[PDB]
């Protein structure tokens, strides 16, 4: 985008659920000291380090 | 209330504070899933209620 894509954030003026969605699929190639941080479509590491 | 954040305020400020042990809820007249039941929900249970 190339740019702050920023929501309809107010808590207490709306709501909005639908583009929610397409959020998760940002958080598929996070790397950070070494270490994999990617997330999976459920919410939780995928690939942890135990 | 129509909104949704506002339902969950509302719910342990005016229920919760009479000392209640059980709670009814009932489906909204307007025809959208899901809206009354969750803040109710997340709110009587953070306490077991």
């Amino acid at each position: 985008y190339g740019f702050l894509p920023e929501l309809g954030h107010d808590c207490r003026a709306q709501n909005r659920t639908h583009r929610g969605e397409s959020l998760h699929r940002y958080f598929m190639n996070i790397t950070w000291d070494n270490r994999d941080y990617s997330f999976n479509e459920d919410g939780f590491l995928v690939n942890p380090s135990l | 209330k129509p909104n949704a954040i506002q339902m969950a305020l509302s719910v342990c400020e005016d229920l919760i504070s009479s000392q209640v042990y059980a709670i009814l809820v009932s489906h909204p007249p307007t025809p959208n899933d899901h809206f009354t039941p969750t803040p109710v929900s997340y709110t009587a249970g953070f306490y077991r209620i």
